[PDB]
C-alpha cells in the first residue's frame, strides 16, 4: 500500500498515526511556481494562499477505522485536482498545504 | 532544525 509505506518512509507515521495526508506527484519547481498563481483566501481567512491554474496528480491518504498505533492503516485514493498552498518567506515558497479542489 | 519549507516537501512532495 503506497500510503502506508510512504507515510512510514517520510517519517510521518513512525511515532504516531496521522489521520490524513496528501502527496503531490509533480516537480518541486512546478509546485513552488503556484505561489505566484491565483491568490485566494486560506480557510483561516488569511490571504497568503494560492490556487493552481490547472489540476495536478495527487494521492490522498486517509486512515481507516481499524487503524490504531503502532499499526496505522490507510486508504489510498488517486486523483487530479487544483492544490491550494500558503506561501511565506523569500523566496516565496509553499510552507503549508491548505487543500485541493 | 528543519525549516517549514523543508517540512512541507518531506511531507507532501513525491515528484
Amino acid at each position: 500500500n503506497y500510503c502506508n509505506q510512504m507515510m512510514k518512509s517520510r517519517n510521518l507515521t513512525k511515532d504516531r498515526c496521522k489521520p490524513v495526508n496528501t502527496f503531490v506527484h509533480e516537480s518541486l519547481a512546478d509546485v513552488q511556481a503556484v505561489c505566484s498563481q491565483k491568490n485566494v483566501a486560506c480557510k483561516n481567512g488569511q490571504t497568503n494562499c494560492y490556487q493552481s491554474y490547472s489540476t495536478m496528480s495527487i494521492t490522498d491518504c486517509r486512515e481507516t477505522g481499524s487503524s490504531k498505533y503502532p499499526n496505522c492503516a490507510y486508504k489510498t485514493t488517486q486523483a487530479n485536482k487544483h492544490i491550494i498552498v500558503a506561501c511565506e518567506g523569500n523566496p516565496y515558497v509553499p510552507v503549508h498545504f491548505d487543500a485541493s479542489v | 532544525k528543519e525549516t517549514a519549507a523543508a517540512k512541507m516537501e518531506r511531507q507532501h512532495l513525491d515528484s
